[PDB]
């Protein structure tokens, strides 16, 4: 039996088995301070609706926060397949402020992009769950919504936002909501009579802690390796034919940065990253003598066919200089998210990491774009030569072309995530470095 | 007969007689010795 | 140019990062462990295996440790394709694990169905489920070797493995039921399948033998293991037709710093069904065509993931007559806080509240401990069940408060709590630090 | 609220929350060593072109090497589903060596087998995405591919081979390209008119590291535990009607060994691991009158009903002494996957390990076959009696027959996957024990 | 098996090798006698 | 192998075409070990 | 060496000082009289030093 | 065809390269061939058989 | 060459002068096996 192996041991062993250090089969573990979780409601300010702008400060109720849910009851204004993550695009802006100070500044298409990059397996099949219509459900059923916010101290109870230590800086949550939402309020730009407003409470995750800490907590100074999200929007304009587009947008990032992502998105549809094609999930009634390529079966928009997205290549130039060399856009879709990530990015999303674990708390390699003048994203597309209504060109051609009507993916999203330096002292804090 | 549970297996003798540690040389027996790198030294002694 | 330039871009933000420097990430250093071989060997099944009968087994003392046990069933189909749901699992009805003449844990069928409905993912369930169902549309006459790993405290991890050789003087034991009635097998519905063969099983249990130096120090050391409990009770649920929305307050007897509940609301005529039946599809046999029977499951697709067809509208949980949370919503139970605390998808009709903030996890994260608690109760709002289960148009578009008439089958009401307890050993013999 | 759960304190929580040692909820970060990656292209020797051989010469850009990713541009000339990675396939084998040493040597099959293992859904359909044709297209289509490497340096930062401190050695790939790819430039065995030669570059990611880690690195002795594959091919009798032949095979390897892996394929069609069969994505055509279980519907080449699989039951034997009781071959392509990894792998694919968690990078557990005279792995296999083409009998018969297209897998592909040292001495480096 | 180990290990074809080699004159016929019909017992006999 | 003329006729090379039937091959080995018992254990002293 | 490929070269330490570097190809012309224009650099897409 | 290189070094002596001095390091050039040529094997985006 | 420098250089009609002048007959004939067709081989042949 297993004997065989234990006492068959030799040279090769010493650096394996040689004076043991550890043990697998022993765990001990180590004792912590006693907190308890609630979930709690906020007092909304404000007039919830479309278009709306609505406030809610975050109650001293306990000592420190960990996870905040946004909580949205919809009713669909379209039948089944019209609808693509209404909660996240319902949820347009996202402003974290303490003491009037601003700590960081989320949007919808932000949530969809770490949904398609950094999210996985079940927990974006189950965020969809939270935030879509998932069971071919029909005009008129309700739903209700929970869009989870991914601020710095959302993901993890170790960066818990320590109220008992902000008694003087009020911690604020900003919300605007969409003018509009695909499946709700409109199919495509043609408005639904009778849709309903919605309904929103803001639930917030308290942690109860032990009297010990607690005191500690409330006079101590305190440090949080803080994250944050830096955004501006930007245009493109992805040729037709007979050429291809270079672009050299200025990265107008400024501090120490874990990674750039970037989508092309069609402004007038949420989600959409690639062009439309009459092919399945790219196209309303897609392979049918009605299939419309002007918008997306919407319940199927994400797709994983890259030669439906506008980028060939890109590098990265940090002063001017290259910061590595010109990569197909199929490296950015498919390459780096395996090698940081380990998950599926889908058409038309793109990642390159600065660092190892960019998807991890631990700092793991960063550009820090404070000490960088001239920093620039090169962008080559490709020339949208196909005619979209045909599967045997949009199915069959060289790496190089895309379909006519990727051209409409004329906003272009750079985003870039960096660490800052939360600093609390005496009831007081805010950010350490602005640039 | 006291095994209400029973006792783990004695440890037996399972010797080495045939050669399944053949074929390996350490970096005791043979230590590593140098090759070329990217860093080329030029055709130093050119003949008279 | 590229990552050097990188490098020189060195300013006051890296002082918290890359300012006099505590690790790397490319000079790893692994640690050296103690010399050990796993070996996996067949136990002896004390008793007649087969459907409705009850066996045991005596783990004999070969190793120093066990992890892993796995329960392999060979089974043939009774049915055709989608006829089964977890055939395997619904077999092995409880498992009853026993320390010297004391009870440590017990886990039922259902339970497994709840660790595998919110706890692994897609990859490993999808595993799981190979393991323990026909997954290919295979027909009636199919022979399968099924395997249903246990998952007591000891085998979710190795630093949790039971020390036998530290337990010399007395036996560890499993239990097994096994379940008369198996979906597909020996029976269809409530008819049973006529020829239908019966069970062959056999326990596979994963032994660890030790070195010199560690298996003595294993065997004269002293143990104290902080280990896993499940606690369970049925019950019964009132899941009104029409015209209201019935509460129940149901008082929880449980008894240690749990980490989590989970509960069900199941139909025991079958296994695994937790939502209505509608002629949906996937929802009901049949289901799409004229043919639909919303009475009977089409039984490989008995999970879902439609709210619509779960009847929980709300849950409070209170202690010693106080609300330990705000009253939330059927949805946060069943998806939100498995997000925030598992990571995975948990299907309709199955929900959890934490008091953990990594209860997949092993090491302590936060409990509630129900000792210290008098009046613990569960208050559940029911969704009132009045949409006609065989019309889509309602089905598939109706309001969050209504679900479908078939909706009241599902009368059984499963709570379980998952708990610390200590598994202390000295001079060969082991037992619990708390009793209750 | 929550306070009625810190009330509700006593005696059971002195194992929990008394005399505490950690926080949840204040982590402490570590300050990290200065680096910056680079992804530039190296310089490949030898043409490029199916059945031909290249290298890859490692420049010395930076100071620590990491992720090598082999690019392709391939054109596929069949239909829809004619491919099952064929980016994979194309890339027959590749070595690693440094100063004349061998320290690895990868297969198409052992990458197929790898990921059909130690790859999960997500990372496994990237992995289809960037290797394969994964969205329905069809005939002209061109796309570039990607095929990670998976050395035991690759996705393994710890472990990156220390160039600034092999001044001394070449760090060479060898590369071998397929003869033949399913649908690119062969349907089957018969070669498609047209078909273009593929291009090829490898990419290499390298790390940079500032002036102190430099000093660190390029003048101190190391020791880098690492990983390797050992390998050989052998032939099966697969049995016909009226019998389970057995099959002792003699295991030839050498190191602390953390696994054994192996699995059963026909040499015609690159990761076909399975008997064909007339029921869906089980052979070309299937369901249809067209079917045929000579081909596969190559898109779905792997599978998960294990009826299709030749292994009946295994087990490894040490110097004439069974290691464990025979294990039906099921156990090895469910539960040792399942314990072992924790996820799922394909049928034909087989698992047993030494180690409690052979996915992870610190070993647990080793088999060290250099003491171990003689070592076998004993297959017994499933009788082929089920004709392939009638899904009343493949979808329903017993556990120990199989199809009669089952005679075709007579390739055994076992891999042992092992630990060994690479020892870096005064700029100099090879194995501690070859 | 004694105590986990295994001691040996018989197969139904080496009980009758171990017949046709070992065991001699009507030891071997008894032995048959014990294993066999052979008295042309006919169908639905039933015999220890 | 239907005519008893060839089966009871012919040369030492030579068998019945029959014989191709017997494709299994069994070899058996008898061999000693030391069976070892100390203070209630038991097991054997070599394995190999 | 063709169409799309990427190639280098480390220079051969023969001499002491590099002056000139001239790139020599190869090509078999595709049409008649006026249907290139500076096809050598063309191909030369580029240079890194 | 001829492609000389007018890099520093390549045009006048006064700025050749002093490969004797650079013992450690090696000095490489990379060359990237165009996929697409006019007149040798394409004749505008039309590929010349 | 070695580092740059070229050592040696052979030639057409030079193999066939060393084949033609130091090799002897049967190492002479089995260099010709390894470089021509020297079995009236036809049209078609393919050899290594």
């Amino acid at each position: 039996g297993g004997l065989s192996q234990l006492v068959a041991y030799g040279a090769q062993d010493v650096y394996l088995t040689g004076n043991p250090q550890i043990t697998f089969f022993k765990t001990v573990y180590r004792r912590y301070t006693n907190f308890a979780i609630e979930s709690i409601q906020q007092t909304i300010n404000g007039s919830v609706g479309f278009g709306n702008k609505v406030s809610t400060q975050i109650s001293r109720n306990g000592d420190l926060i960990t996870d905040i849910v946004v909580e949205f009851v919809l009713t669909k204004g379209g039948n089944g397949g019209t609808t693509y993550y209404p909660a996240e695009e319902l949820l347009q802006d996202v402003e974290l402020e303490i003491g009037g100070q601003r700590i960081d500044k989320h949007y919808n298409d932000w949530f969809r992009t770490y949904d398609a990059l950094f999210r996985m397996n079940d927990d974006r099949y189950n965020y969809r769950r939270m935030t879509d219509w998932v069971n071919n459900e029909l005009v008129g059923a309700q739903k209700r919504f929970y869009v989870p916010l991914i601020f710095f101290f959302n993901q993890t109870p170790g960066l818990a936002l320590p109220l008992i230590a902000l008694q003087y800086h009020e911690v604020k949550l900003y919300f605007t909501l969409a003018s509009q939402v695909q499946g709700v309020n409109y199919n495509g730009s043609s408005a639904i009579a009778g849709a309903a407003q919605p309904t929103m409470s803001v639930w917030v995750d308290y942690i109860f802690l032990d009297t010990q800490e607690r005191t500690r907590f409330a006079q101590l100074p305190h440090e949080y390796l803080i994250e944050q999200l830096q955004f501006t929007g930007s245009e493109t304009a992805t040729p037709s034919a007979t050429t291809q587009a270079s672009q050299n947008i200025r990265l107008n990032f400024n501090h120490p940065t874990k990674y750039l992502a970037w989508n092309f998105n069609n402004p007038t549809n949420y989600g959409q990253y690639t062009a439309l094609a009459n092919i399945p999930g790219a196209c309303s009634g897609a392979g049918t003598a009605a299939a419309t390529v002007t918008t997306p079966d919407y319940g199927n928009t994400g797709t994983y066919n890259e030669q439906l997205a506008v980028l060939d290549s890109a590098k990265i130039q940090l002063n001017g200089q290259d910061r590595f060399a010109t990569r197909k856009g199929s490296y950015f879709n498919k390459v780096q998210p395996y090698q940081s990530i380990g998950g599926v990015t889908p058409a038309g999303v793109y990642l390159y990491s600065f660092a190892l674990k960019p998807a991890g708390r631990q700092p793991s390699g960063t550009c820090n774009f404070s000490r960088i003048d001239n920093a620039t994203l090169s962008l080559t597309y490709k020339t949208c030569s196909i005619d979209a209504t045909s599967p045997a060109a949009v199915l069959g051609n060289t790496e190089t072309v895309t379909a006519n009507t990727a051209t409409l993916l004329t906003a272009l999203n750079i985003y870039a995530k960096n660490y800052n330096v939360l600093r609390i002292m005496s009831g007081m804090g805010g950010l350490a470095y602005a640039n | 007969g006291t095994t209400t549970g029973g006792k783990g297996e004695i440890q037996q003798i399972a010797s080495v007689n045939h050669n399944p540690d053949a074929l390996v040389l350490n970096y005791d027996d043979r230590p590593p010795e140098a090759t070329p790198n990217g860093a080329i030294l030029a055709s130093t002694q050119y003949g008279k």
